[PDB]
């Protein structure tokens, strides 16, 4: 089906405690592939994936040198933050950036991102037409002027219709047996008793990837949207994942509920009910 | 793999 | 400064059967900022060695992180996660329930 890759990068401030600590991560779809840590002994990117390691050592070289200066400009980044936002050099802040492209089922480009966040809020992201920005506000709109006048849109154009878009293709099919691989929910309703009058049932989801998915209770064939609990999705360590969504339903009317899954590992939604 | 060019805001 | 607290999960990586290894998980997810201290407990007691994966955040910039240790469950032991944050005026406690 569809894919993508992401790079996402966290620098976050630590005045007294030294520089920023640096933390930056590249997935294709749910599947982490490569990290870099500042605070590890020797800081490299490592793969993290069986079909990236294939990459030779030039490879490994030049993304570890673009972790580094990416290191680097976001410590001048937080530093320049400071200034724009009047702030003092006494608290912690955080530089967020993730940038990437998705591709359709045939390879082409669907849409490009690159965008950035201060502090847990959106600071400046490109917009789909890879051409034109939108700012947060008025320290990002410092931002836009300086990246207008250097023509950075068109250089972010030219990567994510260019390499990502290439690179991306080329780990789809190194890593085929996996990333090409969907993994359908394993699922069941469990029941619990609350009290004489009212229980709980569970739709489970597990052992699926990727990590999409939607589970649903119905009530009489109508969605109850307003009145499931639903956890987030959450990573079982293995590559799946898994989710549950619960309703409290009177008792003795338990038949009249029923969950739906859908998943790109099935052929078709599944239709489940408690089986007491 | 990672765009290679450097940034600052 | 905004701040977002985090959701926690305790769960196994497995369906647990008593004297089975498995994984003990805690997943923290939707936090601001990204400071965050999270122990695996047993019997209250804080357990040795735990793994956690490198920081990563969500669409909404949002933050997440699995913290993960081997385990065989039993019927008597238990398990739990302690986690503290900016956001929290005392160390949140969240038990692991075989069936959340």
């Amino acid at each position: 089906g569809s894919h993508s890759m992401r790079y996402f990068h966290t620098s976050v401030s630590r005045p007294g405690r030294g520089e920023p600590r640096f933390i930056t991560v590249g997935y294709v779809d749910d599947t982490l592939f490569v990290r870099f840590d500042s605070d590890a002994a020797s800081p490299r990117e490592e793969p993290r994936a069986p079909w990236i390691e294939q990459e030779g050592p030039e490879y490994w070289d030049r993304e570890t040198q673009i972790c580094k200066a990416k290191a680097q400009t976001d410590r001048e980044d937080l530093r320049t933050l400071l200034r724009y936002y009047n702030q003092s050099e006494a608290g912690s802040h955080t530089l967020q950036n993730m940038y990437g492209c998705d591709v359709g089922p045939d390879g082409r480009l669907l849409r490009g991102y690159h965008q950035h966040a201060y502090d847990g809020k959106d600071y400046i992201a490109l917009n789909e037409d890879l051409s034109s920005w939108t700012a947060a506000d008025t320290a990002a709109q410092i931002t836009q002027r300086k990246w207008e006048a250097a023509r950075v849109a068109e250089q972010l154009r030219a990567y994510l219709e260019g390499e990502c878009v290439e690179w991306l293709r080329r780990y789809l099919e190194n890593g085929k047996e996996t990333l090409q691989r969907a993994d359908p929910p394993k699922t069941h309703v469990t029941h619990h008793p609350i009290s004489d009058h009212e229980a709980t049932l569970r739709c489970w989801a597990l052992g699926f990837y990727p990590a999409e998915i939607t589970l649903t209770w119905q009530r009489d064939g109508e969605d109850e949207t307003q009145d499931t609990e639903l956890v987030e999705t959450r990573p079982a360590g293995d590559r799946t994942f898994q989710k549950w969504a619960a309703v409290v339903v009177p008792s003795g009317e338990e038949q009249r509920y029923t969950c739906h899954v859908q998943h790109e590992g099935l052929p078709k939604p599944l239709t489940l009910r408690w089986e007491p | 793999r990672r765009r290679w060019r450097r940034l600052t805001l | 400064m905004i701040q977002r607290t985090p959701k926690i999960q305790v769960y196994s990586r497995h369906p647990a059967e008593n004297g089975k290894s498995n994984f003990l998980n805690c997943y923290v997810s939707g936090f601001h900022p990204s400071d965050i201290e999270v122990d695996l407990l047993k019997n209250g007691e804080r357990i040795e060695k735990v793994e956690h994966s490198d920081l990563s955040f969500s669409k909404d910039w949002s933050f997440y992180l699995l913290y993960y240790t081997e385990f065989t469950p039993t019927e008597k032991d238990e398990y739990a996660c302690r986690v503290n944050h900016v956001t929290l005026s005392q160390p949140k406690i969240v038990k692991w329930d075989r069936d959340m």
